[PDB]
DNA sequence: ATCAATATCCACCTGCAGATTCTACCAAAAGTGTATTTGGAAACTGCTCCATCAAAAGGCATGTTCAGCTGAATTCAGCTGAACATGCCTTTTGATGGAGCAGTTTCCAAATACACTTTTGGTAGAATCTGCAGGTGGATATTGAT
DNA sequence: ATCAATATCCACCTGCAGATTCTACCAAAAGTGTATTTGGAAACTGCTCCATCAAAAGGCATGTTCAGCTGAATTCAGCTGAACATGCCTTTTGATGGAGCAGTTTCCAAATACACTTTTGGTAGAATCTGCAGGTGGATATTGAT
């Protein structure tokens, strides 16, 4: 009967309204479906990493993301990168050596 | 004997560096500085470990950073060596300044 | 103490900033910016430490500050 | 004494993309940092939405145009039909 | 319909400080901005601080930390002090 | 009899409008304290003063008398605390007269 | 009406040149006009589009100042003297 | 005689001049042609207040103008007295925009 | 580009422990079900304000010429910063405590939200008041050629 | 050094667009006396934080040697600035129609606000495990030197 399952989502529903109910100013209201659609969005977005990352791990020969593989998807990703202009802890940054810097 | 040419282990540890993710200030002297500078905002501060490495994280991020676009107005000068005109300029286009 | 933030560890942070060669005057330099960093960001988190009655300066505090100085950090409470 | 975190919904959805793949604690954390970031992001936009336009309920309909300010086009493309789907589908059953 | 401004206040301000200066409506436009940037700010900050301290009301305490973050140096020990004060005199009816 | 709080509070700026506009923004779902819109209407007037003080100067060395957006960009831009403060573009302010030493004659 | 083409050559070489000597500027280079035409249709571009979503989302066909004001402010390029 | 200010004299005359100076600097109605050419590729039949035309003007003008003065910062640091594409490409980047 | 030697790096495979993922019972949210409350959508419409048109005039943009001096290329040597092996102290680690103190309760006064009835203060105009934009003309530089 | 050529002032002048001031009600402020909370205030648990200690092993600080980078000096091709002729198109003044904001109403669909019944996610305990960090030994890379 959850929201979450009703909409079809792994993300909770729930908890994103009364979350929600947290940003509405006073007299603020929020509507049915808002809960929704941002738990959409999230679960969205965590996936996408996710995957970059997994592939990230894939390609490493490892079987769990680190923050070094979360660092390399978010960077390798132009909108990513642009989105989140966080700093992943622990990520280190991607091997990138100027031309003019190397030898003959 | 043996010895390599200057530029050869630089870049050596370019590539080392650049491939691990560990901090590179040790640890103890970098809390040592946190609590001192902290020590002239409010006196007989504890810190949780995790804000020690918060703060020991968001610094190497800020000064690696920090070095590669001062590393570009290096290049812009064509220089290959780092100097603090470059960092000054980039912390002016930053607005740091 | 500031002087304990020893030249081989900046020469390991330029490095991974993909530094090569290095000017003897970027020490002294690197360590004033650092001091300017660390002087911005823990007086803020212990602003928040002191708005919350503590003595002690939380991860969350540090956050917080690293977020208002837009320099966010993901890994210890957001 | 609890502390929510949306670590096991993180964990499942990647199970879904890679049931193959686990994840480390810090980078549970570094997930968790991530959805609390954009929540706040959209929440934000979404609210000063419907001030500009004096409203009181924040609707679906500012998460999407929120999306559409803060999303790069493309993932905002994707999330605005992950956002529909889900709208839909919730308002069928 | 009516559409408030804080131009009457500036201007008693502007008379106090020089009292032989005018103000063009540009300039009384550049204050209003800069009056409700400056609010904006500190409500924005002091929700947040009362959200970090899982308190529901905003009081002179949250308005105070949030202009010691926001304002630098002088800037903030001068307002803090005219804060305090404004607010002793209040409370003492 | 009537006493505004602003009078009651020694102030120019309007308290209940900006308690008005506190709830009105706001907690959210929470509520605001007396002496909240007290000690906000009075850093708003202290730094719409201080402000006015550094224009109605600047106003003054051009032989004026009456401040317009230059005025308010050199006084903001001329210290270092509003500079740092007020990031935001002002209309109509252009910019202070600097050039290089390079770039002046030899 | 009328259609709209390379209004962006509407930014002459002595408007720019002007704005680079505000900027103060002494000698400018010819490939500047180019790339400065180029970085004023980004920022215009990004403004533009999130003000008219500011417009959309309030159903309306009018873009108002405030759209941009709002714009900006997203943009971090935050701008007094027309809010209000 | 007849009379020629050496090369780099007005330049610095111009730039005293418009450092004094807060008018815009790009011509009206070019600049208004230029944003309802723009608002137009995303979106048809939008109207504009004058008000919300002069807003992007003066947005934009700021934004050139700091633009240029980060330029000049990395010509200068070239040793360099002449902007060149180079710089703000240089100044852009350290701004963190592209 | 080879002939050597010194070191670096790279794959394959290995074995345990520090971290996982997996399992198992109690509070605190999440869902149901009923009864108001209310926001803001649908519908007339008053009425700013936007797009368009017209037309005249000079402020500027455009284009060309011509040569000054700037960027870019080259060479060069002083000396800075890298590589390095040498010698030692300070960081790192890891069980112990002790204890400072964040967090959690359990509680009444101070303090806030209400909800109605008066009592102003601010706002949208009319209506007076004046800075100053913008046009002068000679005093004082400021430049650049002999 | 000069004067000659222009540009830059700086101050005086004055009616006009733009302020500052005078005037009428609506919205919003203040004063009431109900109502509800909340957060601070104490008194105590447990985590997790500071502080020694007692060391191996790192990792840093030191002085040598010199390779190679930076910067200084010098040339010059030609890019870009200054000036000039020419005339387009932006600017400025004004009016027109009508699109479209935006100010009002009326009032279903959707939201809050309870009061209950379940459900689930957080916790702190168990049962595997990934992969770090350490082995070869095998090519690679780098630097001296046919």
């Amino acid at each position: 009967v959850s929201r979450s399952q009703r909409a079809g989502l792994q993300f909770p529903v729930g908890r994103i309204h009364r979350h929600l109910k947290s940003r509405t100013t006073s007299h603020g209201r929020v509507g049915a479906t808002a809960a929704v659609y941002s738990a959409a969005i999230l679960e969205y977005l965590t996936a996408e990493v996710l995957e970059l990352a997994g592939n990230a791990s894939k390609d490493l020969k490892v079987k769990r993301i680190t923050p070094r593989h979360l660092q390399l998807a978010i960077r390798g990703d132009e909108e990513l990168d642009s989105l989140i202009k966080a700093t992943i802890a622990g990520g280190g940054v991607i091997p990138h050596i100027h031309k003019s810097l190397i030898g003959k | 004997p043996h010895r390599y040419r200057p530029g050869t282990v630089a870049l050596r540890e370019i590539r080392r560096y650049q491939k691990s993710t560990e901090l590179l200030i040790r640890k103890l002297p970098f809390q040592r500085l946190v609590r001192e500078i902290a020590q002239d905002f409010k006196t007989d501060l504890r810190f949780q470990s995790s804000a020690v490495m918060a703060l020991q994280e968001a610094c190497e991020a800020y000064l690696v950073g920090l070095f590669e676009d001062t590393n570009l107005c290096a290049i812009h000068a064509k220089r290959v060596t780092i100097m603090p005109k470059d960092i000054q300029l980039a912390r002016r286009i930053r607005g740091e300044r | 103490n500031i002087q304990g933030i020893t030249k081989p560890a900046i020469r390991r942070l330029a490095r991974r900033g993909g530094v090569k060669r290095i000017s003897g005057l970027i020490y002294e330099e690197t360590r004033g910016v650092l001091k300017v960093f660390l002087e911005n960001v823990i007086r803020d988190a212990v602003t928040y430490t002191e708005h919350a009655k503590r003595k002690t300066v939380t991860a969350m505090d540090v956050v917080y500050a690293l977020k208002r100085q837009g320099r966010t950090l993901y890994g210890f409470g957001g | 004494s609890r502390k929510e975190s949306y670590s096991i919904y993180v964990y499942k959805v990647l199970k879904q993309v890679h049931p193959d793949t686990g994840i480390s604690s810090k980078a549970m954390g570094i997930m968790n940092s991530f959805v609390n970031d954009i929540f706040e992001r959209i929440a934000g936009e979404a609210s000063r939405l419907a001030h500009y336009n004096k409203r009181s309920t924040i609707t679906s309909r500012e998460i999407q145009t929120a999306v559409r300010l803060l999303l790069p086009g493309e993932l905002a493309k994707h999330a605005v039909s992950e956002g529909t789907k889900a709208v839909t589908k919730y308002t069928s059953a």
